[PDB]
């Protein structure tokens, strides 16, 4: 998970809907060492299944309960930040400009 | 002897700076730079047992089958139900 | 080969707010 | 064969005060063997699996986890009587050199206490009773890495060595990937071969029949140019417009290291003495341990090697100016 | 948020390694290909 | 229920100084079913005398506490080692040596150069006294055989609950993973 | 223990030495009445 | 149970306008030096303070109270807390948001009874005993009326030994403990074997002997005379207690001078 | 609870370190439990 | 080889000492009730006849109290952990007359 | 600066003292030696070297 | 006891040198 607000988010007890969209665009996913457009020729990608794993820390409940209670407050709340945050916009450049 | 075995073989007793005679600790903190003695006295490291683990049931790896999903010509979007157990804190980085 | 060199009563990065290089942030 | 010992011109006044303080008895010395082991050798037949092992009821006051591996018998001495006539192979004895190269053979290991409870168990794992290692074909989805280890291994192995794992599978940081450790090894690999029962002509042309490099090269043997020149029969071309179909495989060489199974309740290591080693019901009473490995067959009968890691400290006390009184201890396996 | 990653995999961590799994695997151009240092075909025989 | 009960012996762990488990006298007991009410009236009473001896030698040897097997003995009730100040006779006059070696040519293969000599009496015991766990010669002094003048007669709470081996007095819970 | 292998199955034989004593008393002219004991290992029974 | 809620949340304004204004004592020149970003993010606070939302805090000031007396177990204050919050996050209003406030600033103050509960053991020691004394026979035993002095020494013992001295009613028979350890559990419905010797001058099963040895210290010239047995024994038990103190100090001395040893020529 | 701290300190862009805007409890459950399930990379410091 | 034994925590109030010996199961009846069918040896029974003849097959003996303390303990042996009976694989000098 | 004194032997000590076997034993497949490793009074030796 | 031994023979930076 590469999104900075979810990268290291510490999810507390509860039920959370979690969803995402996965690409099938051949050129966007695969790579080349020759630089040809794989979409022009074959080499498609199919998905047979998608699952999800998450490893829960087996922390003692006598501490997990206090931590959860103490993380619900206003002050003690997460706040995240990606390594490089910006507003990347491209500016077109005419040929030979 | 007259000491518990671990505290005697130094498995769960004090650390080097505490059980040594004050003369020896002063000398060693002294003679560190050229005639160190730091590798000849054990520092017992004990992992805190209580308050960090649970007897009761818990999982470490969880399998979440997709609940719903659309298949498009170019996108396979899946919807889960990320359920976290009571007194279970999940770190999404995992 | 000899070094000595000075400036060592610790360092500041005083608080009420914290350290420099960023930790994480281009 | 002479000794040679470099003393230390330590002025005497301050020797006789580092030699009469190291000779009281609250200040004595105390080395611990780095590889705290109780290593045992468990023979395996020519071609066999599932080497079971049992231990009589005993204590586990300070057990700190297992460490197992496999070694061919040809490269392990009898350990006694010195000269061992049957020991006739000299190449990098794994038992001693530290080089291990059979860690892709294990299939699954089970641990049972008293002959009734699994030990990782409590459900702290996937497939509850059976720290599985690899898991070949059968992947309803668990094989973890483009490889064939099982995602909840690679969570006991990583999380045991470089305490990583439960909070974000990083790339082990260096000063904790020292040669004889994990990440500097799992070298996943994978290939592709002509899925016989699909391409219609997996004619299996045996090595002594393949005619490729016609004959610019050798004949069946590193000899001269007998040739003729035809296309060939190399391998089914699996990388090109007509490529015959396929079926993959995946192996995981973890040489130069040993599998580790820490005794801590959560496989992560906090201290040198596990969070569960001093657990009362593992230090307050005797128990029997029944555990069963599982290794895929290999010819030339092999041998199995296991470490019951255990504290092995030693204190040294010497009051009489010319005597040393040494004390030894192994908490598990004191015999 | 794709770049970021390929930046924070740096910094906090090393790059020249490989971790299969999260397909980590820097993309690199063998230095002596972009900058042909053409010092010569050592050959005298 | 019963009353002249059969003392509950205390087990030892040569590991962490604190004791371990507890159980009625498993072995040492007579077999009086081959006796009639002339010595079954004296075995009953020899055991009572045993109980009284245990009580007296418990109240006379033990150091009154509040928990049968404390999880960590304080640093003042555990027998400490008080060695004697070690006295090294510093075997030379440093000033004298250095002086002569600089002067003349003495390379010096009591003392002759100067009649000066001084001890260096040090301290020998320790910096911070030991805290956790008592030695055997303290186990047989603290945990005298415990006599339980009535069985588990009460609510769960009040019950010598330091007897069950699988007790974690730190968290008042029975350990697991077995 | 550790012992040399033997082709046929064997069985170790430990002889834990004990204090197996007896006492007998005959008060009522025709009653044999005895109390047994075996200190380290015994089958004795608790009070009534 | 509140400052444990204060010291679990809520990281003041007087202390902020006492520092920006530079009215402190130790280091007045503290806020001036900060970067001109902080000094413009702490001046607009003690110039127009920002409101707060205290619910969570004092709700956490109630949970930390329940789990310290004993309802909601230590490991359930993650369901109790959410449930309480959501209830008080529904019906909330100056109604409830105050009714809390009172509860949280009274439960930490109305703890005196709890303290009393453990300072005269008026929870299971006197309420139980002053119940058991009402299950005794009539207060007119035949032989003597040294009865009352004994039965009063019992109440004094239970009232002046807060350690635990719990008085269970473990079914039909109320039994006296000497400590939470409970290694002197004596049956108090089994001294209706002292409504025998209450007045005379080997029939005591030690259980009765156990009660006598347990209270004796708290008897003086009360159970008195040569009221048989019950008299002396109490005196002899007190004498033995004094001798036991003597022997205890003696044995500690004789083992500090330096194996059975002392245990022989002491006992 | 739409709150009004001065944005730049309630996103702690330039506020206080993660030792003063955290309750002492969570500070002590995140400094004594660092080498297992670390929390430091969760919150921020302003720098 | 290496038959282990364990006795759960007991009090050895008047324990006087050990004694051991090896027997052949074929030659010892399963004591408890006569006529056990799986006993088919009619010769001298070492179990109940004092006719022990396997005492030279015992190599090492290790006595541990609480599985962490050797009984003789301090140093009262040439090998602190264990008593040794047969030292025949190799010897640095710890044998008795021939 | 280094310590002025009280850490240096001023008389004739010996760096890298040498010892040779006072007892020897050779078997067809082993070699047995024992040295009288005498540290000597007023000294301290580390066997790491 | 007309003196104290202490122990400062540790290189020396100034009036210092330990830990």
């Amino acid at each position: 998970q590469k999104f900075f607000a979810i990268k290291n988010l510490l999810l507390l007890p509860g039920s959370y809907t979690y969803e995402w969209n996965f690409r099938k665009d051949v050129n966007m996913i695969l790579q080349s060492s020759l630089g040809n457009d794989l979409r022009v020729d074959g080499a498609s990608v199919r998905f047979d299944s998608i699952n999800l794993y998450a490893n829960f820390f087996p922390m003692a409940h006598n501490t997990a309960s206090t931590l959860e209670a103490m993380l619900r407050n206003d002050t003690n709340d997460q706040s995240f930040n990606d390594y490089l945050c910006a507003a990347n916009m491209l500016y077109p450049i005419p040929s030979n400009a | 002897s007259m000491m518990p075995q671990w505290s005697y073989m130094h498995i769960a007793g004090q650390d080097a700076s505490e059980y040594l005679s004050p003369g020896l600790v002063q000398f060693a903190r002294a003679t560190d730079t050229y005639f160190s003695l730091g590798n000849k006295f054990r520092n017992p490291t004990v992992a805190p047992t209580h308050d960090v683990t649970t007897d009761r049931s818990q999982r470490l790896t969880l399998r979440f089958v997709p609940v719903d999903r659309e298949d498009t010509a170019y996108s396979y979007k899946v919807r889960f139900t990320l359920a976290v157990g009571d007194n279970r804190v999940l770190d999404m980085a995992s | 080969p000899r070094h000595g060199s000075r400036p060592f009563m610790g360092t500041w990065n005083e608080i009420g707010t914290s350290q420099l290089n960023g930790g994480a942030f281009s | 064969i002479n000794l040679y010992a470099n003393f230390f011109p330590m002025a005497h006044n301050t020797a006789s005060t580092l030699e009469a303080m190291l000779r009281n008895d609250t200040n004595d010395q105390s080395f611990n063997d780095y590889l705290c082991a109780a290593n045992m050798l468990y023979p395996i037949p020519s071609n066999a699996t599932s080497v079971p092992i049992s231990i009589p009821s005993r204590n586990w006051a300070a057990f700190r986890g297992w460490s197992f591996t496999r070694l061919k018998t040809k490269e392990t001495p009898s350990l006694g009587s010195g000269f061992d006539p049957y020991f006739t192979y000299s190449g990098s004895v794994p038992y001693l050199d530290g080089t291990f190269y059979l860690n892709h053979t294990f299939k699954k290991v089970s641990i049972m206490f008293d002959s009734s409870v699994s030990w990782p168990g409590n459900d702290r794992l996937l497939t509850p009773n059976e720290f599985e290692i690899k898991r070949t074909v059968d992947g309803e989805g668990y094989n973890v890495a483009q490889c064939n280890m099982t995602k909840d291994w690679f969570l006991i192995q990583m999380l045991s060595h470089y305490n990583i794992g439960y909070q974000g599978f990083y790339v082990p940081e260096s000063y904790k990937d020292r040669m004889y450790s994990f990440f500097r090894n799992f070298q996943p690999m994978s290939r592709q071969v002509v899925n016989t029962t699909t391409y219609k002509e997996y004619q299996n042309v045996t090595l002594p029949f393949q005619h490729n490099n016609s004959g610019f090269v050798g004949y069946m043997g590193p000899t001269m140019r007998e040739g003729q020149a035809y296309p060939a029969n190399y391998p089914y071309p699996l990388i090109g417009q007509t490529a015959v179909p396929s079926l993959t495989q995946k192996k995981f060489l973890c040489d130069r290291t040993m599998w580790r199974i820490p005794f801590s309740s959560n496989f992560m290591s906090m201290g040198a003495l596990t969070d569960l080693g001093q657990n009362m019901l593992y230090a307050n009473s005797a128990h029997a341990l029944d555990m069963t490995f599982e290794v895929d067959p290999m010819d030339e009968p092999t041998l199995l090697y296991v470490l019951f890691e255990v504290f092995d400290v030693v204190r040294i006390h010497q009051p009489h100016r010319g005597v040393i009184e040494a004390v030894y201890l192994r908490t598990p396996f004191s015999a | 948020t794709e770049l970021s990653y390929q930046l924070m995999l740096d910094a906090l961590g090393d790059r020249s390694r490989y971790f299969s799994m999260w397909n980590q695997a820097v993309d690199s151009y063998d230095p002596d290909v972009r900058i042909i240092e053409n010092h010569g075909v050592e050959d005298e025989l | 229920s019963k009353e002249i009960p059969t003392p509950y012996m205390w087990s030892y762990q040569p590991q962490m100084g604190l004791a371990a488990g507890a159980s009625q006298d498993y072995s040492s007991r007579m077999n009086w079913l081959s006796a009639g009410p002339h010595m079954i009236g004296r075995v009953n009473g020899i055991r009572a005398t045993r109980n009284q001896i245990l009580l007296e030698q418990a109240a006379l040897t033990s150091t009154p506490r509040s928990q049968l097997n404390p999880p960590n003995w304080p640093a003042a009730q555990v027998y400490q080692e008080n060695p004697a100040p070690t006295t090294v006779l510093l075997p030379r006059d440093a000033e004298a040596e250095v002086q002569m070696t600089n002067s003349g040519a003495q390379l010096a293969g009591r003392s002759s150069f100067t009649p000066r000599q001084a001890y260096l009496t040090l301290q020998s015991s320790s910096s911070q006294p030991r805290s956790g766990g008592i030695g055997t010669l303290q186990f047989v002094e603290e945990f005298v055989p415990s006599v339980y003048f009535n069985p588990f007669s009460g609510a769960p709470g009040l019950y010598p609950d330091d007897f069950i081996p699988n007790y974690d007095a730190v968290s008042e819970s029975v350990d697991g993973y077995d | 223990f550790e012992v040399d292998p033997m082709d046929e199955p064997t069985l170790l034989y430990v002889l834990f030495e004990v204090f197996d004593v007896v006492r007998i008393h005959q008060p009522h002219r025709g009653v044999i009445e005895a109390v047994y004991l075996r200190t380290p290992f015994s089958a004795g029974n608790a009070t009534t | 149970p509140a400052m444990l809620a204060a010291l679990q949340s809520q990281p003041d304004w007087a202390a902020a306008m006492d520092r920006i204004l530079a009215l402190t004592t130790r280091n007045p020149e503290a806020f001036r030096q900060q970067p001109q970003a902080n000094r413009f993010s702490a001046i607009l606070e003690a110039v127009v303070p920002s409101r707060t939302n205290p619910t969570h805090e004092k709700v956490l000031a109630i949970v930390n109270a329940l789990t310290e007396s004993k309802a909601i177990r230590k490991d359930e204050a993650g369901l109790i807390y959410n449930a309480l919050l959501e209830r008080v996050a529904r019906y909330n209003s100056t109604n409830v948001q105050a009714n809390l406030d009172r509860l949280t600033t009274d439960v930490r103050e109305a703890v005196a009874q709890r303290e009393r509960f453990m300072h005269d053991t008026n929870l299971g020691s006197q309420v139980a005993l002053n119940a058991f004394l009402s299950t005794l026979p009539a207060n007119v035993p035949r032989g003597q009326e040294d009865y009352v002095s004994f039965i009063s020494a019992l109440r004094l013992l239970v009232a002046e030994v807060p350690q635990s001295e719990v008085y269970q009613s473990g079914p039909d028979y109320f039994f006296q403990t000497s400590r939470q350890g409970l290694q002197t559990v004596n049956l108090t419905q089994a001294f209706k074997n002292l409504q025998g010797m209450w007045g005379v001058r080997s029939l005591l099963t030690p259980n009765t002997r156990l009660l006598l040895l347990l209270i004796a210290p708290f008897t003086n010239s009360s159970t008195i005379s040569r009221d048989s047995y019950l008299g002396h024994l109490i005196t002899l038990y007190r004498e033995a207690i004094g001798q036991t103190q003597v022997d205890e100090q003696t044995f500690q001395e004789i083992t500090s001078v330096s194996d059975t040893g002392s245990l022989e020529a002491t006992l | 609870t739409p709150s009004m701290m001065p944005q730049w300190s309630y996103m702690h862009i330039a506020g206080q370190d993660a030792s003063e805007y955290l309750s002492p409890g969570l500070v002590q459950f995140a400094r004594a439990t660092d080498t297992y399930f670390s929390l430091g990379n969760k919150f921020r410091n302003p720098t």
